[PDB]
RNA sequence: CCGCCCCCCAAACUCCGAAGGGCCGCGCCGCCCCGCCCUGGCCUGGGCGGGGCGGGCGAAUGCGGGCGGCGC
RNA sequence: CCUGCUACACCGGACCGCAGGCGUCCCACGGCGGGCUCAGCGAGGACCCUCCCGCGGAGCAGAAGGGCACAAGCCCG
RNA sequence: AGUUCGGCCAUCCUACGGCGGAAACUCCUUAACUCGUUCCGAAUUAAGAAGAGAAGCGCCGUCAGGCCCCGCCAGUACUGCGAUCGGAGACGUCGUGGGAACACGGGGUGCCGAACC
């Protein structure tokens, strides 16, 4: 290393994606954020104010503060045998709403929906890790006959 | 012989601009500073006063930006002004003032339909008998029901002293809308006092009537060429202030919009 | 060409003793320094569909502006 | 045949490139157009050419109107209504230049003699679409002026004969 | 000078891009009401609480867990 | 103290490892608003001027990497 | 079908040929006043209605360049875990998991939302 400034080792991660330079689209400022929400951190390399350190690129956290211009996010960070809860202040161009609990809200809505419908017996609503296949018949009227081939060189 | 600038490598790396930037219809630097709002104001609507001019017409609109579009809450087009008694001269300084007055009155009457106590058209009824003086509806400062607040979005037009964009804003203020502004860029201001009589002259179309008066004096052959539509509605250049004053009163009374049912063709 | 076909493997043998390690001498099915086999190249020339550069041979265009 | 297709004279630029001769030169353009002319500064330094950098080198003025057309029938009358066939650019413009400036008119040479470029631009009605601030687009390819279209127009309006 | 082919290359070249890693989530939800106070044109929001209701334990495998003091 | 690489796609990772930089410079070379578009090729014009196309091939104090076009570059208040 | 304001930012771009216009948008006409051009009403600001589908714009076309999807390339390149497998080594092999890219051939060539005629 021998040199460890704030933006060291950032040649590729802070660069823009191919044919995606210039100003951010205006959805970056029309989204509504709320206390307790989950967010992803992704650094946009063209916006230099409130730009988080490279350690936080690609982490997921929770909103603790809603300020006039920036958001406050809590990140769990491992330090040498313990986890630390870190708090940072980041401007809007580097935050996106996160879908880490999207799958869980769809299931909770679907179980209460399928309960309301009762199909008179209640269906099994636990997730199932893929089971071994059941017994079945398959036709061998038309079967292909293959074999190893000879070396060609 | 000569190197070719548009190779297939030039095209592969080319990034297109936003569709409405390629068409030269939107500046996104100014659009970002209009719709921005503090994040502890989570989903409160924010409004813009949009004034656009074309050849043959002047448009005003009140608008709120949403995620995937923006809603027009109200709009007034100056081609409606023929019904209130203004037959010719649309897109001049007076016609821009009247159209902003139409849009402002129409919006406040739309938000006060049914409300009995302290409705937005009784509270802040605007102004009467245009003077061309400074006025600010948010000075009244009712404690419990504030004035409607909007911002002037002028787009690609130049913000010169005496542009028609600012006249249309002025008629919106005189109908009761809180639009923040200063008197600079109006006719009759000298950095040491703003004199309102000079501003009432453009408002009442006085510069138009003096041009016809002199133009008829020397070159009456051009007077037919220059103002043919004025002379076919038989409005003579001495009754404009007569004609504009009646028009404003007929606007405040019935701001409501009557929809022209229409038939198209491909 | 055919008048040299006998003596090329003798000259490749000479070069092999100047190079470290184990080397293999082989004869290819291609036509010269081109990319088609002799039989493939022969037929393509037989019907017309094969382009010619200077010392290299390509295929019919079949793409882009028709003529002009 | 079509109106909105007719060619007209867009503008005429008089350029004088050369201590106080530029002051004398500006008055000459001043008393030939009734316009304050401008002054250009030097991009580089060429001790071979004798100009430092950031310094008053040339002068020029743009003329737009029926005035432009009159000054461009006295400039040709000097050249005897004669123009090179190859003096017409790939984009519909042609130029020329005189050596003594009193060949448009006799003036007491006080202010000394000078020599100018006459560079003429033509256009059709519609070229505004590429200059206006809002909704700016390139003119269509057919609507532009080919050099063959430019020759047929000036010889009809003027009487130039194209020594080849 | 220009256009098409073509042999061969890069730790400080990359339009493409793995295996492999990393961070987060996997039970309490709905629906109507009522109270308190910076934010909005407003009869707007947002936060913290109260009630009345319907519900309800929603991947596998293993297993009890957390905090401090003094010191080598 | 700082950039790129060594470093094996989270973070971290050694050498008297590789190629280099810093102890300064600027009341404007700073803040804000408005306007404008650069490098250049091609084609023209008396012994700098004009048009056209122009994804930045320019510029942004000084290393290296990244960033930026009705601008973060240039000119004016 | 059209105009103003937008979302996503090329299936929407670039080049060259076409075809259209009742309305709409545009081009267009003018220098009294307003304000403006390192010079210039070119731009821009003001004031207008004689003329237009020549442009821009909408549409159609092209063994068009680009862009986008699919198949092939290929269980190949490379790689996690395990081996008292082979080889002087450099390197390769087998068991058990994951799995590209270039090239190549066919298809395609903006849609969604508020207000007004
Ligand atoms: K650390
Ligand atoms: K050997
Ligand atoms: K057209
Ligand atoms: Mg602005």
């Amino acid at each position: 290393t021998h040199s460890q400034g704030y933006r060291c080792k950032t040649r590729y991660c802070f660069a823009r994606k191919f044919r995606r330079h210039g100003m951010a689209n205006l959805t970056t400022y029309n989204r509504v954020y709320k206390l307790g929400q989950y967010v992803n951190i992704k650094v946009n390399g063209a916006y230099h104010k409130g730009m988080p350190h490279r350690y936080y690129n690609g982490r997921t956290g929770t909103i603790f503060n809603i300020g006039p211009r920036a958001l406050g996010v809590q990140i769990q960070k491992r330090v040498r045998g313990r986890i630390m809860l870190k708090r940072i202040n980041v401007r809007l161009e580097h935050v996106h709403p996160s879908d880490c609990r999207k799958n869980h809200l769809e299931r909770v809505a679907a179980n209460d929906a399928a309960r309301r419908l009762a199909g008179q017996p209640v269906p099994c609503l636990k997730r199932q890790n893929a089971l071994p296949r059941a017994a079945h018949v398959v036709s061998i009227a038309s079967a292909i006959d293959i074999t190893p081939l000879k070396y060609d060189g | 012989w000569v190197k070719v600038q548009k190779t297939r490598s030039y095209f592969k790396r080319f990034q297109v601009q936003f569709r409405r930037r390629r068409e030269g219809k939107t500046d996104y630097q100014a659009r970002k500073a209009l719709i921005i709002q503090d994040k502890n104001k989570y989903a409160t609507p924010r409004y813009r006063f949009v004034v656009r001019r074309t050849n043959k017409d002047i448009i005003c609109q009140v608008t709120a930006a949403e995620l995937t579009k923006d809603r027009v809450v109200c709009a007034a087009y100056s081609h409606e002004l023929p019904r209130y008694g203004i037959p010719v001269g649309l897109t001049n300084y007076a016609a821009a003032y009247a159209t902003g007055l139409l849009c402002g009155r129409r919006l406040l009457e739309k938000l006060s339909v049914g409300i009995k106590e302290n409705a937005l058209a009784q509270l802040y009824p605007g102004l009467d008998k245009a003077t061309g003086e400074e006025y600010h509806p948010d000075e009244n400062e009712n404690e419990e029901v504030h004035a409607f607040k909007a911002f002037l979005d002028i787009g690609l037009a130049r913000a010169s002293t005496g542009a028609r964009v600012f006249a249309a804003m002025k008629g919106a203020v005189d109908a009761g809308l809180n639009i923040p502004h200063s008197m600079k860029r109006f006719p009759g201001y000298s950095k040491d006092g703003f004199d309102s009589s000079a501003l009432r002259d453009r408002i009442m179309g006085k510069h138009v009537g003096d041009y016809m008066a002199e133009l008829k004096a020397e070159d009456e052959e051009t007077y037919r060429k220059r103002f043919s539509k004025y002379i076919a509605a038989k409005v003579e250049p001495l009754r404009l202030e007569a004609m504009y004053t009646k028009a404003h009163a007929a606007i405040r009374a019935n701001p409501q919009a009557v929809k022209a049912k229409f038939e198209i063709k491909k | 060409r055919a008048s040299a076909k006998d003596y090329v493997k003798d000259a490749l043998r000479r070069a092999k003793f100047k190079i470290p390690g184990r080397q293999a001498i082989v004869e290819s099915r291609n036509w010269g320094f081109t990319e088609f086999t002799k039989e493939e190249y022969e037929d393509l020339r037989e019907r017309g569909e094969l382009q010619y550069d200077g010392n290299n041979a390509h295929r019919i265009s079949r793409k882009g502006p028709l003529n002009l | 045949e079509n109106p909105m297709r007719r060619i007209r004279i867009e503008k005429l630029v008089l350029n004088i490139c050369i201590g106080d001769a530029l002051t004398k030169a500006a008055k000459v353009l001043q008393q030939l157009t009734d316009q304050e002319p401008t002054f250009s500064k030097s991009r580089l330094t060429i001790r071979g050419f004798g100009i430092r950098r950031g310094q008053k080198i040339s002068t020029h003025v743009t003329v737009r109107g029926e005035k432009a057309r009159e000054i461009i029938e006295r400039g040709l009358r000097v050249k005897n209504f004669e123009l090179p066939y190859s003096c017409f650019s790939t984009t519909g413009n042609f130029g020329f230049g005189i050596t003594e400036h009193i060949d448009l008119g006799i003036k007491y040479d006080s202010m000394g003699i000078y020599g100018m470029d006459f560079y003429v631009v033509l256009s059709r009605p519609g070229f505004r679409v590429n200059k206006r601030r809002a909704q700016q687009q390139h003119v269509g390819a057919s609507h532009k002026i080919t050099p063959d279209e430019a020759r047929a127009w000036v010889e009809r309006e003027f009487e130039v004969v194209y020594t080849k």
